[PDB]
């Protein structure tokens, strides 16, 4: 889904701050 | 030993022989 | 109610396209010595559309992969040969998720009718003009109007003297 | 309603692009010997976007491994050769994720008629300009107009006296 | 051209009322093995020459 692309990316940006 | 790696439904398990 | 919300926005758009043209082809061929009148074709259908493409990966080149297994076997006794592979590939595919909400009040298709009058000298005959410059007023016209192909938009100039 | 502000943006616009015409084609024709007017087909539809790239990883020496198991067995007794070759591997790949959303009110076609006046010296003849002069006045409206072949921009300036 | 009143026109126009609603699905056909997007694939290949 769009909005699931959309979840995607902020998963990855919430790997990125955990780091 | 290794079984391949499945990332969503469609994809196949990897094959024993 | 809404049909004359439409109807009034439609007059509009014309009026201004109509007022585009006159106010290009006032200097040269002179006020009142040019008419022009617009119609437009509109579109009042709420349209929503989702695409979805995917990169094709068919070339071991482009191809993405995750997990890959490649069993072979080849018992040489051609002979009593034996040969065997068995291959299992999961691929990871480019995608593409456009979601389009088109606007309400577009244009479909524009015609538009432009008059000239003719050119009276200082002795008063009606002069009619020459083909450059129905040429020109012609390309100034599509210009003026937007004129395109996809659309279908038509266009015609004439030259007549204008009555009393 | 909202069709009105977009009809009023796109005057606003059409105006500014003209004005900015002017600007430049007054002090070299003069003030008044130009005039230009333009049309801006503009993009009022909301449309959302998310792009998804993989890098290839068929190639071996960029791909990368997680985990990765090869049985290798050969029992030679081309005679009764037994060869059997059992590859699994895991890989990573490199993920690019774009989420666009397109401005509401961009330009997609902008087409710009102009017309400029002749050359009336000391004595009063209406002069025309010549191939030069024309080429720059087209070079300076491309410039001013922001032209662009992958909107599909069309321009057209045209040599005309003036009227009274 | 004509001149004032040396012209009349009328005009009759037949009308859309109905109300119409349209959902459209299309497939971009993959039959060619040069478009095809695949996740999984699994190839398997024996051939016993006696």
């Amino acid at each position: 889904a769009i909005q699931g692309i959309e979840g995607v990316i902020s998963q990855l940006q919430a790997t990125a701050m955990a780091a | 030993g290794v079984a391949l790696t499945l990332t969503s439904s469609h994809h196949i398990p990897a094959q024993a022989v | 109610d809404l049909n004359d919300a439409q109807l009034k926005f439609a007059n509009d758009v014309e009026s201004r396209i109509q007022r585009r043209i006159e106010a290009i082809l006032s200097p040269i061929v002179g006020n009142g010595n040019v008419h022009a009148q617009v119609t437009a074709q509109l579109d009042f259908a709420n349209k929503e559309q989702t695409e979805e493409h995917y990169s094709p990966n068919g070339d071991a080149s482009k191809a993405t992969l995750r997990s890959r297994q490649l069993n072979i076997s080849e018992q040489v006794g051609a002979g009593p040969r034996s040969t065997q592979r068995n291959e299992t590939s999961n691929y990871e595919v480019d995608r593409t998720i456009r979601h389009t909400k088109m606007n309400v009040g577009d244009i479909e298709r524009l015609s538009v009718a432009v008059v000239v009058n003719y050119k009276t000298l200082a002795d008063g005959k009606p002069l009619p003009l020459t083909a450059d410059q129905m040429k020109q007023i012609e390309d100034l016209t599509r210009e003026a109007m937007g004129f395109s192909d996809k659309r279908g938009d038509t266009l015609n100039v004439v030259n007549s003297p204008f009555s009393a």
